[PDB]
């Protein structure tokens, strides 16, 4: 229950995405759990809110994110990659430009098993998760953001 | 199937980072299944 970013595993063991535990509430993206029930040590953690066109999902209670990308300042992917320490990459966002308003976009290209893992902004505030995202052959995510 | 969880760290910005990757400009549009895809 402890705040911090999280490997989601399944069961041997394969690493399949990241989530983040924030205000008692776990966030991660839709397509690395399709909603099922998490296990937290003794604890399960149940599917509260979720929505497939955001490809988003929250445990224990409503989305708790809701930082955003200023549009100029770079950014650092807390990325957690299978089988590797917690590491931070920095980036300038590029852009998703969209019918709908413009999304920031990391054009970074990190294992499967990474996705969900939180982006920050400069005073550690988790501005939207990693890992839905188009290719153009360097595949790049947008910075997905939920509403609280 | 077991799907578990195992905390990695905190959520923290670090002065130190690695720093890489481009800033594309990119249209596109956003489908129902939450598929993402290019447009010209």
């Amino acid at each position: 229950t402890t705040d911090g970013v999280y490997r989601v595993m399944t069961r041997g063991s394969t690493q399949v995405g990241v989530g983040v535990m924030q205000e008692g509430v776990f966030h991660t993206m839709w397509h690395v759990t399709k909603g099922a029930a998490l296990r937290s040590g003794e604890g399960r953690l149940d599917p509260y809110w979720g929505d497939v066109k955001q490809d988003l999902v929250s445990y224990c209670g409503p989305w708790k994110l809701d930082a955003a990308w200023d549009g100029l300042s770079e950014v650092q992917l807390l990325a957690v990659p299978p089988g590797e320490r917690a590491k931070n990459i920095q980036t300038l966002p590029g852009i998703f430009k969209t019918k709908d308003g413009d999304i920031g976009a990391v054009a970074l290209d990190y294992p499967a098993g990474t996705s969900g893992s939180p982006i920050l902004d400069k005073s550690g505030r988790v501005i939207g998760l990693y890992g839905n995202g188009v290719v153009i052959g360097s595949y790049v995510s947008a910075i997905t953001q939920g509403k609280r | 199937v077991d799907m578990y969880i195992e905390r990695a760290g905190d959520i923290t910005w670090e002065k130190d980072a690695e720093v890489t990757g481009n800033s594309p400009r990119l249209d596109v549009a956003l489908d129902e299944s939450g598929d993402f895809s290019l447009v010209e």
